[PDB]
RNA sequence: UAAUUGCGAUAACGAACGAGACCUUAACCUACUAAAUAGUGGUGCUAGCAUUUGCUGGUUAUCCACUUCUUAGAGGGACUAUCGGUUUCAAGCCGAUGGAAGUUUGAGGCAAUAACAGGUCUGUGAUGCCCUUAGACGUUCUGGGCCGCACGCGCGCUACACUGACGGAGCCAGCGAGUCUAACCUUGGCCGAGAGGUCUUGGUAAUCUUGUGAAACUCCGUCGUGCUGGGGAUAGAGCAUUGUAAUUAUUGCUCUUCAACGAGGAAUUCCUAGUAAGCGCAAGUCAUCAGCUUGCGUUGAUUACGUCCCUGCCCUUUGUACACACC
């Protein structure tokens, strides 16, 4: 990789590990593919970044929360519950944590893992919820792919936040797990039963 | 502050600020242009400190 | 268990007494020959595909 | 690395200063259970009686636990200060104590009962059973008991 | 949202009429103008003027 | 003898990081310590990304030395990245030719988080009647 | 080439000097040790009762040496944390100072630091040497 | 002497008003509209403004 | 209620065992066999002896571990 | 349109207060004017690592140069610019591109006409009337009271823990303040587990406290779901500080007692970007006492970019037997 040497070291899985492939922490960036179309363009993965931390903007126009990465849009969404606001940095730390558990478990990469788990679990179709004429009937209609991508982080982390609560798991566990059963869902996963339920009521009252 | 006298209805609080400007010059001169120097450049509302040296 | 991909063309308003759905027209991706109008609660742009259940239905304004 | 078994060395719940304590908690919490002993106290007992803290109350021998009640019924003498102490300088003998086990709800009894039978304000607030440390009983303290 | 004012807008419509000759479709000489022809209290103001006469000056032409 | 040193800023929030840029052996150190060393951890990556959207080699030729004061933990570590991807535009920009410049403009706006164009965001002042910049305290009517 | 403890990891640094100095002896713990919490915030005493005293006073020997000159005061605010005051909110609580005065006191004895102008301690020639070579050590725990 | 620049122009501060007010007491009839105060080093000047000057 | 001594012929389970599971971690250990979790920390600085797993990522948080070599 | 803000429609035409302009404050300036109370590079002087020049420091001024970061004077900067989608192709809105900045640039100050039996006579040596005026409703002094506790209601602080606690270790702000005929903000040396003490010190202040070495946080370690080491109420004992005086515990410290609290019923508050929330810090009060308020900065996100379904206000229409105006 042409080690160069400069006054101040620098490590060799450093140099290596960065100037060739920008890689994530270091995990490929590359070859990760949305398993699902729609949601494409919404699931952003092709470009990279190494941490999950970013001086983002993307609460000032309405349709910029999709250039920020899926990644670090999972990751922010973690750092909630009041005595967890604004905790960006243990919540990289649970995610480094969350991916390096699951490339552990079924090979593959994490981050086509926790691609393949936002996709199936976005509510295809929802229940909104109309005047109904006095005892409000529920009214289907389908959601936005920007909405199937938020809704289920949401889903997801509260799976995860939940799970590992009364737990003895730590979070990047319970997380690491609640993506796996959602990235081929198993049912067994919470936002999986939260996905079927929702779809299931708005293939009823239609 | 408060705005009210008492404490009647909304809080309404007003904040009032004073604007203190300070600034330094240094010279070196005898004698005509160290008195010449104090009283020629007065103005109302300038207070004005001369310092000798040293300590 | 067929599955529907439609593509957005025009956003036609917003429907719901709330304000909770918008309304759009939405080309059918692998049936470029059809174009019909629906309701979605999230946020819809251009150009995004809807995933629809049934391929038949199309209703109108809400509340 | 504790990776040590211990076949029959483990005994679990033992029996000291009258109270029933736990064997396979940690030696400095596994105390508290007296009332009498915290966690700071015991935390500085077992420091003085030798006793490798890594452990549980389950393991240390007899010794180990002689070791320890001698010092803290008497702890002054193991260079422990007073102000560890929970009752120093007393009002009847003026020296110093530290009231364990039973002998904690004993002088608690006493003392109330002492300001009590001279009959002085702090007393009579633990006769009637209300607040002793004159705080606000308008708006708190309900629900009672 | 951004909605210029009359004061605004009435100087647009005098400064068009009284120099079209002078005036340009660009937003920096025009403002370079204004402190010529014109005496505006505020530099926004200033700006704001010249901004709007510009603006017609791109559908006037 | 003085050398040709170059002096460019970042800053982020409440945290400026005042950079020297001279012709050198390639030391990089922030506040009296190694660039590798940059200890808010998970972060270090940040710091690291200017030396890596680049080339390792372009800094072989010169010594940064960074200080930061003020803002926090974490802005810190965006005004140092900051005030290094701009000493080595303006390295160039003076004591190297324009279109290498231009490259490394290139290289970092293509990615950019700040990386050389300064977050404008501020702390927005509390108001009274809440404890916040815009919550309100808790009204109870009845 | 030329190692400053600037060049050392903070926490591998203070852990090793640390050793080295429960490893030499010649320190001078004070008679107390194991009944002080380090500060009146904390809530515990400290759980290395043998070698706290040594991972702070390594950790001053680094502190006082990338520096100019810092007293005991100073120290005792930053080894200070947070004080949980029950019922009520959390606040600053400076920590002991019989604790990081023992440590200076006793530091001046080994050479590592000694009184200074402006007061405060500076870091000593001896000392600034001792931290430097140990640092080399810990640089080169490369095999 | 000596004071705090922090407290002394606040210090002055008060010392116009309780002049200003003084004045827009005493000089009721002469029609007094304010004063101005210059310190000069050695003496100090107040300049009263009234549109009755000569009772004053 | 868990374990928190070994009892030898528990400890024949964790040689014996740990090899199977690809991820050991702080509460592997504690669900399926019944340590406190105390003494699963002090069994994974053991079962770094040579080499019984591997680590990848060591933190104070997390214990990341996979299967043998 | 946030706006009677506009484009236009036009028996109106042309105008004034308001809104807007304005002012502050936060952002941009390698362009000007400067800097021992702000910095930096050189270098004397000197320590340590290497010794291969180097890396890291020390030295209130050794001497020289300078204004990148600092402070504030002077000015520039943006006008929603340029392109595009639009619509009466009108104001305008939407999108991309650039730009420090494109939500009235963010946030504030100011703020018309008219109205209230809204509050304040307990801010005023502001004021009418009444009352009282030496057994005083004046006043000062001693003590006591405002906190008294079956309970109903509002604001809050701490929490129920493993996204944690505890112990170590790492260590990063801004808004602020501070002693004259006086005793303030206080480093530091020593003493004290502590709270605190004693000896000196700097500062009327960009100079000294103070880099306010803040907390949240990061990390290594212990504990392991156990009303447990989560929680810290109630209570006993002792040491201290404030003050003439602490009992009806002013506060501070150490040990000991280890309470209800296992996510909170019908309800209901606040919020759209450095925002919410979590975090502390100064300031007001202050002899002493913050769980309060005014501000500050650290960490910093989910969700909207919509609607009139609910509650409000606004217009307009219509009804009116109301005008002391659906009290
Ligand atoms: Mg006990
Ligand atoms: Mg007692
Ligand atoms: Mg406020
Ligand atoms: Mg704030
Ligand atoms: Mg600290
Ligand atoms: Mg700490
Ligand atoms: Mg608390
Ligand atoms: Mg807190
Ligand atoms: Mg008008
Ligand atoms: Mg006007
Ligand atoms: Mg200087
Ligand atoms: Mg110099
Ligand atoms: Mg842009
Ligand atoms: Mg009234
Ligand atoms: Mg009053
Ligand atoms: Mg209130
Ligand atoms: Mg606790
Ligand atoms: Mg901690
Ligand atoms: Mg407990
Ligand atoms: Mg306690
Ligand atoms: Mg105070
Ligand atoms: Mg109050
Ligand atoms: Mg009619």
């Amino acid at each position: 990789f042409t080690p160069v040497v400069l006054a101040t070291p620098i490590p060799e899985e450093v140099q290596q590990a960065q100037t060739e492939i920008k890689l994530f922490n270091k995990w490929s960036f590359e070859e990760v593919e949305v398993k699902d179309a729609s949601l494409v363009d919404y699931v952003q993965v092709r470009q990279p970044i190494f941490v999950a931390h970013t001086a983002g903007r993307y609460a000032n126009k309405r349709f910029r929360k999709a250039q920020c990465p899926i990644i670090e849009r999972l990751t922010n969404s973690l750092m909630m519950n009041g005595r967890n606001n604004g905790k960006k940095l243990k919540a990289v730390r649970i995610i480094k944590h969350t991916l390096d558990i699951i490339n552990v478990l079924t090979d593959q990469n994490p981050i086509q893992v926790v691609v393949d788990a936002i996709t199936n679990t976005g509510p295809r179709e929802d229940t909104t919820r109309v005047g109904g004429g006095g005892a409000a009937r529920r009214q289907a209609v389908d959601v936005s792919p920007l909405r199937r991508v938020n809704q289920a982080i949401a889903l997801l982390t509260i799976g995860a936040r939940e799970a590992a609560f009364r737990n003895i798991k730590t979070i990047a566990e319970t997380l690491a797990e609640e993506l796996i059963n959602a990235a081929k869902g198993s049912s067994t996963s919470y936002a999986i039963k939260k996905k079927d339920e929702l779809e299931r009521v708005a293939k009823s009252n239609r | 502050t408060r705005k009210t006298p008492n404490g009647e209805g909304s809080k309404t609080w007003e904040t009032y600020e004073m604007r203190i400007h300070k600034r330094y010059i240094d010279l070196e001169a005898p004698v005509q242009i160290v008195k010449r120097i104090t009283q020629i450049t007065i103005e109302p509302g300038v207070d004005v400190e001369v310092v000798v040296a040293s300590n | 268990t067929p599955v529907t991909l439609a593509k957005v063309i025009k956003v036609l308003g917003r429907t719901g007494s709330r304000g909770g759905v918008t309304q759009v027209r939405v080309e059918f991706l692998e049936d470029t020959s059809r174009t019909i109008v629906r309701n979605v609660k999230g946020p819809v742009r251009e150009n995004d595909i809807l995933v629809l259940m049934e391929s038949e239905r199309e209703a109108r304004r809400l509340r | 690395s504790l990776v040590v078994q211990e076949q029959g060395s483990f005994q679990h719940i033992l029996r000291l200063l009258n109270t029933n304590v736990d064997g396979n908690i940690k030696i400095v919490y596994a105390l508290t259970t007296i009332k009498g002993v915290g966690r700071r106290y015991s935390n500085l007992v077992c420091k003085k009686a030798d006793v490798d803290l890594h452990k549980r109350a389950g393991e240390l021998t007899q010794e180990e636990l002689e070791r320890i009640v001698q010092i803290m019924q008497n702890p002054t003498h193991y260079k422990i200060p007073a102000w560890f102490l929970n009752r120093q300088n007393d009002i009847t003998d003026g020296k110093d104590y530290h009231t364990l086990a039973n002998n904690v709800e004993s002088k608690l009894r006493d003392d109330l009962e002492r300001l009590k039978k001279i009959r002085a304000h702090r007393g009579i607030r633990h006769f009637w059973g209300l607040r002793v440390r004159g705080q606000h009983t308008k708006t708190t303290g309900r629900r009672r008991a | 949202g951004r909605v210029r004012t009359k004061t605004v807008k009435r100087a647009s419509k005098a400064l068009i009429e009284r120099y079209y000759p002078k005036l340009t479709l660009d937003f920096q000489t025009n403002k370079r103008l204004c402190d010529e022809i014109a005496t505006i209290q505020s530099k926004r103001l200033r700006n704001k003027i010249a901004g709007y006469t510009t603006h017609l000056m791109k559908r006037i032409q | 003898s003085a050398v040709p040193s170059v002096q460019t800023f970042g800053k982020k929030k409440s945290a400026t990081a005042v950079a020297h840029v001279k012709a050198g052996k390639g030391l990089i150190k922030v506040n009296g310590s190694p660039i590798t060393l940059v200890e808010p951890e998970i972060l270090r990556f940040k710091v690291y990304e200017p030396l890596l959207l680049v080339g390792l080699d372009k800094f072989s030729n010169i010594d940064i030395r960074v200080r930061v004061t003020g803002g926090g933990h974490v802005s810190q570590v965006y005004a140092i990245r900051q005030a290094i991807a701009k000493g080595l535009v303006a390295y160039h920009q003076k004591y190297v030719d324009e279109q290498s410049k231009n490259e490394l403009k290139k290289a970092f706006t293509s990615y950019d988080r700040t990386l050389l164009i300064a977050d404008s965001r501020r702390p927005e002042p509390k108001k009274f009647g809440g404890k916040g910049a815009r919550s309100r305290f808790q009204k109870s009517y009845r | 080439p030329g190692v400053s403890v600037r060049d050392v990891a903070a926490q591998d640094f203070i852990n090793a000097y640390a050793s080295f100095l429960q490893r030499q002896g010649k320190l001078e713990v004070p008679g107390y040790v194991d009944i002080v919490k380090t500060s009146s915030g904390n809530e515990m005493p400290p759980q290395d009762a043998e070698g706290w005293f040594y991972k702070r006073a390594a950790s001053v020997a680094r502190h006082i040496y990338m520096r100019k000159q810092v007293g005991v005061g100073k120290l005792n605010k930053l080894y200070g944390g947070a004080k949980s005051r029950g019922v009520r909110p959390y606040k600053h609580i400076d920590a002991s100072g019989s604790i990081n005065r023992k440590v200076l006191q006793a530091l001046e004895k080994i050479g590592i630091v000694e009184i200074s102008p402006k007061g405060g301690r500076r870091i000593s020639e001896n000392g600034q040497r001792d931290l430097d070579r140990i640092a080399a050590q810990t640089l080169e725990e490369d095999e | 002497a000596l004071i705090s620049k922090k407290r002394k122009l606040v210090a002055d501060g008060v010392f116009y008003a309780e002049l200003n007010e003084f004045f827009t007491r005493e000089l009721a009839e002469e029609g007094y509209s304010g004063v101005e105060v210059r310190v000069t080093p050695t003496k100090t000047e107040v300049i009263i403004r009234a549109t009755r000057t000569q009772d004053v | 209620q868990h374990a928190v001594i070994l009892d030898q012929e528990k400890y024949d389970r964790i040689l014996k065992e740990v090899p199977t599971y690809r991820y050991v971690s702080v509460s592997v250990l504690v669900d399926r066999l019944k340590i406190g979790g105390s003494l699963a920390r002090i069994a994974l600085r053991h079962l770094e002896k040579e080499g019984i797993i591997k680590p990848i990522s060591k933190h104070s948080k997390q214990a990341i571990y996979t299967r043998a070599t």
